[PDB]
């Protein structure tokens, strides 16, 4: 049971331990309604567990891709913004929070990975992926490396894999085709071959994860990294003279990163749905509300048109938008979990050199489809 | 078998449609495409599994392929576990009123199998919203 006449919000700690709480304090001063902001560990996992029993927060903040699965499980309330409110936010952010024809969350901010470079080691970052091996040889002589980024998560390796033709699920006639996975094709094979060749030629290491890449870049050991707005704050503290730019091109085509929309979903079991809509629409999704959050930790490119225009002058946010425009919105369909694990395994297997790239990608398409077939054998009954 | 709002969903309706019996029906595994043994046809029906259509053809699943994929699913999609009593308290229903499938073979657990979990103090596992346990046969050898 969720407590009535109060608001409990779950958001990741690196989105700000003060920003959202401050908006919550303004809401309490105006309404008398107490707002509690919490940062539980593995909240994206804790939420579907507790919400299934009619418990949890009133509001949940996470990337939009997990929201389709929560809506399918009946965990999210359908959101009802008026036309005048829908007009204040970009249409593509509303599309990202639409599940089975209904709006299931409020869009907050737009994020995409960008190329982060050290201006002191590399005044002019490379425009193409193909020039990175020659850049690494030059930097290795100076006791440095060209690029270091998280190779463990498929979200991080996708910009390069998708560039020449890869895609998660095909989107045609306003619907995702769960039978059309774009992992086993010429494009994805070309991108992953380039990535694996970088590892084989010792320009990158297969074991490189989030922490290793972050430490290397922030200690000035690597000229470049690939990360998002959630990483900027630690780079600020490191005092590294950094630039945020457009991702390199592969085969003359832009890198296609996934696009994430940080979203605020209202718990279906909440007795405070009207208080929740009020807080989200009239307190958070305002220039004043987003500024309180953004000044604490940067959100990226906000869904709110008025404030996005005000922030666009930040070149890091302009790079986030350029990369997002060249990217692929993450499908919110529950079938994405099959995709994520299959691609994660493919990259590990191919990078290890224990399997060819093509065979790894062929196994990924087979494996993702096999998980979905199992779900079909079992039926929807729970 | 064009639309899913028409085509037979489970094995008993499929037999009725083809005008055959479960003792005679010829089915192949959706994964390996090998013809199911007569005992596997009976197990597919006991497991209350759905017929899967590919290129307008019905397919079942053999025992080995089902167990293989069920294991990969549990490994990747395991959410959390509860003791039987806590599960009963959560949904305010006895275990007999809940759909609990075997984590290995997918067979919906019998009241006796659910009771073994309570007696042996064996937890039930949540696999992305699905509650699972272990049947008598899989408790012996998976
Ligand atoms: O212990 C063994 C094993 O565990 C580790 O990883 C495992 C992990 O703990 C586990 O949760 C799981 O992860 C799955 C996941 O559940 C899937 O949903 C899927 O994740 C994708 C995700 O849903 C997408 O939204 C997308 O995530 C992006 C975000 O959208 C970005 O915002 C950004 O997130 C940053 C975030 O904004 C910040 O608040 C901050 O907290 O830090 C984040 C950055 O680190 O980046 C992520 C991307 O990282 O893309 C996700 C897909 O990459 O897919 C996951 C599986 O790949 O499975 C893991 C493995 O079992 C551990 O890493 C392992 O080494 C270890 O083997
Ligand atoms: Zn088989
Ligand atoms: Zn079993």
């Amino acid at each position: 049971k969720i407590e009535e006449g109060k608001l409990v919000i779950w958001i990741n700690g690196d989105k700000g331990y003060n920003g959202l709480a401050e908006v919550g304090k303004k809401f309490e001063k105006d309404t008398g309604i107490k707002v509690t902001v919490e940062h539980p560990d593995k909240l994206e996992e804790k939420f579907p567990q507790v919400a299934a029993t009619g418990d949890g927060p009133d509001i949940i903040f996470w990337a939009h891709d997990r929201f389709g699965g929560y809506a399918q499980s009946g965990l999210l309330a359908e959101i009802t913004p008026a036309a005048a409110f829908q007009d204040k936010l970009y249409p593509f952010t509303w599309d990202a929070v639409r599940y089975n024809g209904k709006l299931i969350a409020y869009p907050i901010a737009v994020e995409a990975l960008s190329l982060i470079y050290n201006k002191d080691l590399l005044p002019n970052p490379p425009k193409t992926w193909e020039e990175i091996p020659a850049l690494d040889k030059e930097l290795k002589a100076k006791g440095k490396s060209a690029l270091m980024f998280n190779l463990q998560e498929p979200y991080f390796t996708w910009p390069l894999i998708a560039a020449d033709g890869g895609y998660a699920f095909k989107y045609e006639n306003g619907k995702y085709d769960i039978k059309d996975v774009g992992v086993d094709n010429a494009g994805a094979k070309a991108g992953l071959t380039f990535l694996v060749d970088l590892i084989k030629n010792k320009h990158m290491n297969a074991d490189t994860d989030y922490s290793i890449a972050e430490a290397a870049f922030n200690k000035g050991e690597t000229a470049m990294t690939i990360n998002g707005p959630w990483a900027w704050s630690n780079i600020d503290t490191s005092a590294v003279n950094y630039g945020v730019t457009v991702l390199p091109t592969f085969k003359g085509q832009p890198s296609k990163p996934f696009v994430g929309v940080l979203s605020a979903g209202i718990n279906a079991a909440s007795p405070n749905k009207e208080l929740a809509k009020e807080f989200l629409e009239n307190y958070l999704l305002t220039d004043e509300g987003l500024e309180a959050v953004n000044k604490d930790k940067p959100l990226g490119a906000v869904a709110l048109k008025s404030y996005e225009e005000e922030l666009a002058k930040d070149p890091r946010i302009a790079a986030t938008m350029e990369n997002a425009q060249k990217g692929e919105i993450m499908p919110n369909i529950p079938q994405m979990s099959a995709f994520w694990y299959a691609v994660r395994t493919a990259v590990i297997n191919a990078a290890s050199g224990r399997q060819t790239v093509d065979a790894a990608l062929a196994a990924a398409q087979t494996n993702a489809a096999a998980e979905l077939t199992l779900q079909e054998l079992l039926g929807e009954e729970r | 078998f064009q639309d899913p709002q028409e085509r037979p969903r489970k094995l008993p309706q499929l037999c009725t449609e083809l005008q055959t019996t479960i003792h005679d029906i010829i089915l192949e595994c959706v994964y390996c495409k090998q013809q199911l043994l007569r005992r596997e046809v009976y197990d597919f029906a006991r497991r209350d599994l759905c017929i899967v259509y590919r290129d307008g053809n019905p397919y079942a699943v053999c025992d080995k392929c089902l167990k293989f994929y069920s294991k990969i699913s549990e490994y990747r999609h395991y959410s959390y576990s509860l003791y039987g009593t806590t599960l009963e308290q959560q949904y305010n229903k006895p275990l007999s009123d809940l759909l609990i499938r075997c984590i290995n073979c997918q067979k919906p657990l019998s009241p006796e199998e659910k009771q073994r979990h309570l007696d042996k103090k064996q937890r039930f596992h949540n696999i992305r919203g699905r509650w699972t346990g272990r049947c008598m046969s899989c408790s012996r050898s998976s």
